[PDB]
């Protein structure tokens, strides 16, 4: 019982990593945008 | 997907592992 | 023992991941705020 | 096995957990700094 | 660290994880 | 919460599970 909770557990958190890595990239490009944006203006 | 559709997301899986680790704690 | 530990290590993950989330929300608001400051400029 | 597949799994997302941290952090200097500008402008 | 390099580990990472969680399903 | 709690926080998280994880390897 204890190891399948376990295993579900990382299964969740891997969903939950794999969702803050696609925050990360679209910050990433937004704050890129606005970076380049200043430097062009 | 968007930030919205995010954060229920993250809500989801997170109460779902407190309720896993918690079972859990029960050995 | 290593289940415990696999148990604990779960346990402190799942903090780390909250303190992310944490950061990537804040970091979110903050890119609008200037993107929205930049257009209404 | 399948308790060394999970110690294994969460040696990785430890990983994956330091490289997100990494980025929010490059990522929080990056918006500090934009914001710096724009007031200093 | 670069943001190239970044998406290249998290990519190795990730489906790694992916092969250790499956071949745990087959307790 | 503040970015420099934050960083404290995270590192006393990360340290712990190296911990765990290293006390693990020793089966």
């Amino acid at each position: 019982q204890q190891q399948n909770n376990l295993l579900r557990a990382i299964e969740a958190q891997q969903h939950l990593l794999q969702l803050t890595v696609w925050g990360i990239k679209q910050l990433q490009a937004r704050i890129l945008a606005v970076e380049r944006y200043l430097k062009d203006q | 997907m968007t930030w919205m559709e995010w954060d229920r997301e993250i809500n989801n899986y997170t109460s779902l592992i407190h309720s896993l680790i918690e079972e859990s704690q029960n050995q």
